[PDB]
């Protein structure tokens, strides 16, 4: 079922924006790892508060799981199916540790870093960025502005990576993760794709 | 829409 972070026993007052994340994040009802949950929440806490507040206004939740995402009712229908953009026969949704784009983001604890069932630099930021794109910013990856940034700069940050060069919504979610994962990755984004950096930066102003 | 992470 899950418990809201604000209703759990986890202490989070030193986590930035804990009041808004307390209403967004859902942690498991069953024994999980306090370190993995704390690192995932503090990473989400790097997001500008205006964006997090808009997510709460749109009733977006981020549920942290200790099991495959397809065990949850919301994603059960994806069992046995190839994820969008994946080569057939290389993966099913049951093996995917995170999913975003709707009002309930699912993120499996312990699979945040690259290679842990996925190829993102940060699973929770990538998955959450999908819901921000589709719900909070009304499919902003489809705007003419973002389409121009994607065609020009996606090859600069993800050269010869068909996944990001084919799906602009995927370029958005991973650029969002680069912006918020660390000072280093944000600088990488700023150096290789300065217009994309500026676009992600302006999201906090769009959310207010 | 169900959106996955990169492969
Ligand atoms: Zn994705």
């Amino acid at each position: 079922h899950g418990v809201l972070l604000e209703e759990s026993g986890l202490d989070v007052q030193t986590i930035p924006s804990h009041d808004v994340l307390g209403r967004i994040v859902i942690v498991p009802e069953t024994d999980f790892s306090f370190d993995e949950a704390n690192e995932t929440i503090r990473t989400l806490a790097r997001i500008d508060r205006r964006i997090l507040e808009q997510a709460a206004n749109h009733h977006i939740y981020i549920q942290l799981l200790t099991n495959p995402i397809t065990d949850e009712p919301i994603a059960r229908h994806l069992r046995g199916k190839t994820p969008r953009g994946y080569v057939p026969g290389s993966k099913t949704w049951d093996e995917v540790p995170g999913i975003g784009g709707a009002h309930l983001v699912l993120v499996r604890l312990g699979h945040s870093e690259k290679g842990k069932g996925h190829g993102s630099i940060n699973l929770e930021l990538h998955a959450f960025a999908h819901s921000l794109d589709y719900i909070v910013f009304d499919h902003i990856h489809e705007t003419d502005e973002f389409q121009a940034l994607w065609r020009e700069e996606a090859p600069q940050l993800f050269p010869r990576e068909y996944f990001f060069l084919t799906y602009p919504e995927e370029y958005f979610a991973e650029s969002f993760a680069y912006y918020y994962v660390s000072e280093k990755t944000q600088e990488t984004l700023r150096m290789a794709a300065p217009r994309t950096y500026t676009f992600i930066r302006q999201l906090a102003e769009r959310a207010s | 829409e169900p959106l996955p992470p990169p492969p």
